[PDB]
């Protein structure tokens, strides 16, 4: 109608009143001409700019997408199809015919929702929804425009198609298949090389657990993506998606079909996907030069725990990590550090793990699919692997509670994770290797609840020695009662009846830039201390093996990162040797 | 609605007929059609390089020319009929219903396109993941591996009927012929199966290889359909380059295959350099993982295991294995698993495994998907924590260790002591879960004892701490051989076949008798790994063959036997520390 043309010209005015939009289109046009990969025919519209140019048109997209967006799509397509002559001898007949799609940004107003908050009142509106990608459907091409040649008449022909999804407005459906005869009735010569197809995919978005109240099933919604958005996400990704929330089908309105249970199907026509200082740096490096920065950082860690200085120091060293190496033979050296905690269940283990899990930037909570060697199927039957915490925590940290409760299948898989930093997947028809360079911190408890301090965890907990030897540091804590001292810590509990934001920058910057190497200073210290430990036949937490030498190098390198020195020093080995003795006693 | 496109089939069809008539081998395709005219051939293969050659020939001659290859590239569905139409009228009921011959196009070659200064995008070995919807109806070449092929099934193209009322042959319940349409009475139709047009059809699927997969994704698959004389050109597990027409409001896609193909002085100069350097037997052993401590005699066993022995099919179906089995016992924390990684990395057919089989299906096969042992056929299997394997896991091990089925493997096992820490005062069987039935199947059974000694540990600590400090071993005086050259020499060694002489033949039996008689005291002392049995006689034979084949020798010499006897005797020394 004439109203459709009016809004097409109105959008053309918007594309001209702010040349910052169509000049980027020209940049796309120039780039595409040079590559004779192709940049997408998509631009992002700032709703605030659209708000100040035409309030009704800006509100038109949000409130009435069916009557405003298709006029805007045509105007943008018209601008792109007319800004250049397209002198390509053959590409002008197929490639230049692809329409241009829109994207949106800026203030969404009231249309910023979640799968739970999304209701029937929000239908037929362009809304932004925040959630998680549970799964993705299979990608298939979808016919858009058909091109065919009428050989008998000696001239080509064409036909377009409409779908309930691709058409925001309720246009007449076209279920007809690619035509064989046209109005003239002659058999048509099919032109696949000049027909137009567009890929299509379906995804499911669910409300994030962070805002989910207990006692209700989770809320989910389906989003439709096409063309450039067809393969831009993977399951498990946090996503903010803007699209048209529209219904389809009928709730038994045809014939009688008057059951009270039938409802109308709804989904979102998504068109925009949002997958989810030097002053500090100079302060980070300056603070490293004071002698007590190692201890001060060791006290900001775990403010709710009194004492446990070595454990807090161990957490800092584990975050700093070591340095990996590569060899001319093709071998690689592990650099990361693992920590294990053992003793009475409720005594300060869940408290320490809570702080580390909350503080660390890439901390993953685990308890007894972490092996990442299992598949999940779509609605149509096709299946895809799901990632595991050990794999996801690459270059991160793994937080384990109830480590004693994990199964034997987990133990055999984590053997290669902690030692070779990789997972060798060997399944029926699926074989791959995934990096598992993750630091591990775990807590375990004895069966009886009360730890026998006279014996090692090999008899108090009875985990395999091969599994236990993979932890660089082990700590045993039990609430041995000193009444005046326990009063001091319990007073804060009875009261309930360096800044961390900068510290996380300190940890981030130190590991980001500092890659310490060994020095002759620590070489003698490592050999002498290792030999002395081998000479020491007295009972200890664990026997002395080459892994203890590896731990000393890893710990010394971590201390150098605390000092932010790209070379190790004798003091770093001295600290590591003392700490290992504490862990071995 | 009518539209206009620059495509002109009139020029192309005339060019096709002219190309058929003119393009020489007389004409290449006319000779091919002559053979078909002589009823000697059933299928016609069209070469796009020949078409491109003619186009360049016309281009260089300055005559009229249109990009016929690209037209066939874009719309191969219709040009297939056009070539048939040209042949149906130029080869020396409607015709299409009665044709029994088949036609296919073979792809352009990348050398030809570059030689004619053009880009052959369709023939580029792209993966199935990279095939967008733009390629529907376009002849493209796909590089991948076939994972599933179905059996031959009937594929009727035209269904034939016969009518009682008229006797006409009707092709596609009631006769639609002219006589019955006029007549008030129509003869009912029946299926004349012997007259129906059968086509040979099979279902095939291609899948991406591991290197073609993006980060963390599952390799995608695509459907390949084979028709006509091209059937049985694809089998499961074949890494192939297949050219075909990618064919399809949502549309499912499949591909109709058109062309199917499968996937030294240069190295001798490096071998000459290795011979020039000398010390081949020890240089290779020294080159095996220099970052690992100096277990030279143990790593020598790895060199022979990597080389392997010589198979001997004696006759009457009786078999003697050509593989070498070595065990690596030792206490935990000595990082002995790194050698298992090194050997598996070095071997081109090595499979690595830890503890019990992965989900049980790691051994044997599942509903068949073979396990690790089947995967390492004609290769090497490295196992860490062998003793922890289940009875079923070890049961499959014994059969492979005895029958090599295929699961032709060289077994390198590493296992921690059963008690966590070793006790030299006890027998090796007491300190391990494995019994004598499996250990007797091994060739070399070296034991590692993590004995705390200030002398030895001082060197090992200095050795390891330098490996972390510098990217090379502290023995910088030695230049190790790169793994590719190490692999190449092993492959070069694998081609050789040393044979025993009568001089060494008497020496072998003399050493065997000498060692066997004295080994009675070793077992009587109960302080030795095992009694001397024909495992020692045949073990030396395999090792001597390996050593002689390691030296590229055409015949076996005495020094190989003595060196083999040396290593066997060296292995016992670990029990006496
Ligand atoms: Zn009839």
């Amino acid at each position: 109608d004439a109203v459709f043309g009016d809004r097409v010209r109105r959008f053309q005015e918007f594309l001209d009143t702010f040349t910052s939009y169509r000049d980027s289109v020209r940049s796309i046009q120039v780039y595409n001409s040079n590559n004779a990969n192709i940049l997408p025919h998509r631009i992002i519209i700032s709703l605030d700019d659209l708000r100040e140019f035409d309030r009704s048109f800006w509100s038109g997209i949000l409130v009435e997408p069916a009557y405003f967006i298709p006029p805007a799509e045509k105007a943008l397509t018209d601008l792109a199809d007319s800004m250049d002559d397209v002198p390509h001898p053959n590409a002008s007949a197929v490639s230049s015919r692809h329409p241009w799609k829109l994207s949106f940004k800026g203030s969404f107003g009231a249309h910023a929702l979640s799968p739970r908050t999304l209701t029937a009142q929000h239908l037929n509106k362009l809304v932004s929804v925040e959630g998680i990608v549970t799964k993705t459907s299979l990608v298939r091409p979808k016919l858009i425009r058909s091109v065919h040649y009428a050989a008998k008449t000696g001239r080509f022909h064409y036909r377009d198609y409409t779908d309930a999804t691709t058409t925001l407005t309720t246009r007449i459906p076209t279920p007809a298949i690619y035509p064989t005869e046209d109005t003239e009735g002659n058999k048509l010569t099919t032109e696949y090389g000049y027909s137009t197809f567009i890929d299509h995919q379906r995804i499911t978005v669910q409300e994030m657990p962070e805002m989910a109240p207990a006692g209700q099933l989770p809320r989910s919604i389906d989003v439709i993506l096409d063309d450039d958005l067809v393969d831009k996400t993977k399951p498990g990704d946090r996503v903010n998606v803007v699209g048209v929330f529209k219904s389809l089908g009928a709730g038994g309105m045809n014939q009688s079909n008057s059951n009270t249970l039938i409802g109308f199907k709804t989904l979102i026509l998504g068109n925009t996907v949002y997958p989810l200082t030097d002053f500090d740096i100079r302060n980070i490096n300056k603070l490293s030069k004071k002698k007590d920065i190692f201890d001060i950082l060791s006290q900001s860690l775990a403010p709710s725990i009194y004492g446990h200085d070595h454990i807090k120091k161990a957490i800092l060293l584990m975050l700093m990590g070591g340095v990996e190496k590569n060899l001319e033979n093709g071998s690689h050296l592990r650099g990361d550090i693992n920590i294990l905690m053992v003793g009475d269940p409720s005594t300060a283990k869940s408290q320490l793990l809570r702080f580390v899990l909350n503080t660390a930037s890439l901390a993953i909570a685990t308890t007894g699919g972490l092996t990442a060697a299992v598949t999940t199927d779509r609605e149509t039957g096709e299946r895809r692997l799901e990632a595991g915490a050990m794999v996801l925590a690459d270059r991160g940290v793994v937080c384990i509670d109830e480590f004693d409760k994990m199964t034997d299948v987990d133990r055999v898989a984590i053997h290669e994770v902690m030692e070779q930093q990789t997972v060798t997947i060997a399944k029926a028809g699926i074989h791959t290797t995934l990096n598992a360079r993750c630091s591990v911190i775990a807590a375990a408890n004895p069966v009886f609840g009360q730890y026998d301090v006279n014996r090692d965890p090999h008899q108090n907990i009875a985990l395999p020695d091969s599994l236990l030897s993979r932890f660089d540091l082990l700590f045993v804590v039990t609430d041995d009662i000193n009444e005046i001292r326990d009063r001091s810590i319990s007073e804060h509990v009875l009261r309930t009846h360096v800044t961390i934001p900068f510290l996380r920058k300190y940890v981030q910057y130190a590991k980001e830039r500092v890659i310490p190497q060994l020095t002759q200073e620590a070489i003698n210290v490592i050999v002498k201390n290792y030999t002395d430990l081998r000479n020491d036949d007295n009972t200890k937490k664990s026997p002395i093996t080459a892994r203890t030498l590896e731990t000393l190098i890893r710990l010394a390198t971590a201390h150098a990162k605390v000092r932010l020195s790209k070379t190790v020093n004798k003091v770093d080995a001295k600290v590591a040797a003392n700490l290992l003795r504490f862990a071995l006693l | 609605p009518s539209i206009q496109l620059p495509v002109d089939y009139n020029n192309l069809f005339n060019e096709i007929t002219d190309f058929l008539v003119t393009f020489k081998q007389g004409p290449k395709y006319m000779a091919m059609l002559q053979k078909v005219a002589n009823r000697e051939l059933n299928s016609v293969i069209i070469d796009l390089d020949d078409i491109l050659q003619y186009q360049n020939e016309k281009f260089l001659q300055g005559t009229q020319a249109d990009d016929l290859v690209s037209a066939i590239q874009q719309n191969a569905n219709h040009f297939t009929e056009l070539f048939c139409r040209a042949i149906d009228n130029n080869m020396p009921f409607p015709p299409n219903l009665t044709r029994r011959y088949f036609l296919y196009f073979k792809p352009l070659s990348q050398n030809c396109a570059r030689r004619y200064r053009k880009k052959a995008i369709s023939s580029k070995p792209l993966s199935v993941r990279q095939i967008k919807g733009d390629f529907l109806g376009q002849l493209i070449t796909v590089r991948g591996i076939i994972t599933r092929v179905s059996d031959v099934k009937p594929a009727v193209e035209v269904i034939a009927y016969t009518c009682d009322q008229c006797g006409y042959e009707v092709f596609q319940s009631e006769c639609t012929s002219e006589e019955c349409s006029q007549n008030q009475t129509k003869g009912q139709l029946f299926m004349s199966t012997r007259a129906s047009k059968f086509s040979a059809f099979q279902e095939c699927k291609i899948q991406e290889l591991s290197q073609q997969v993006p980060v963390g994704h599952i390799p995608r698959s695509l459907n390949i359909h084979v028709n006509g004389t091209l059937v049985r050109s694809l089998s499961p597990g074949d890494i192939v380059d297949v050219t075909g027409i990618f064919l399809p409001l949502l549309t499912e896609t499949y591909l109709e295959a058109q062309f199917v193909r499968q996937h030294t002085s240069d190295v001798e100069e490096r071998v000459m350099e290795l011979i020039t350097s000398g010390d081949v037997y020890n240089r290779l052993a020294k080159s095996i993982a220099p970052e690992i401590y100096g277990n030279l005699d143990v790593k020598k066993a790895l060199l022979l295991l990597l080389v392997g022995g010589v198979d001997k099919r004696v006759g009457d179906g009786m078999k003697i294995r050509g593989d070498i089995n070595v065990c690596l016992m030792g206490d935990p924390g000595v990082a002995k698993s790194q050698l298992l990684k090194a050997i598996c990395k070095i071997s081109p057919r090595g499979v690595y495994t830890t503890g019990k089989g992965s989900s049980g299906v790691g051994l044997t096969a599942a509903v068949l998907e073979g396990g690790a042992l089947v995967l390492a056929d004609n290769g090497i299997c490295c196992i860490d924590e062998f003793d922890k394997m289940d009875e079923s896991d070890r049961t499959a091990i014994h059969e492979v260790m005895e029958q090599q089925t295929n699961a032709r493997t060289s077994i390198l096992a590493a296992a921690n002591p059963l008690y966590g820490r070793y006790n030299p005062r006890l027998s090796p069987l007491d300190n391990i879960n494995l019994p004598a039935a499996l250990l007797s199947r091994f060739d070399i059974l070296f034991l590692m004892l993590d004995i705390p000694s200030r002398d030895d540990d001082e060197k090992l600590a200095e050795h390891v701490t330098y490996v972390h400090m510098h990217n090379k071993q502290p023995d910088l005086d030695f230049t190790p051989v790169e793994p590719s050259k190490m692999r190449e020499y092993i492959a070069y060694a694998k081609t050789k076949r040393p044979v025993m002489s009568e001089a060494v033949n008497d020496y072998v039996v003399q050493a065997y008798i000498r060692l066997r008689q004295d080994s009675k005291r070793e077992m009587d002392s109960k302080f030795s790994f095992g009694q001397a049995t024909p495992r020692t006689l045949l073990g030396i034979i395999r090792l001597s063959q390996a050593l002689a084949k390691l030296r590229l020798a055409d015949m076996v010499d005495i020094d190989d036997v003595e060196e083999a006897l040396r290593l066997v005797r060296v292995s016992k020394e670990s029990l006496y520390q």
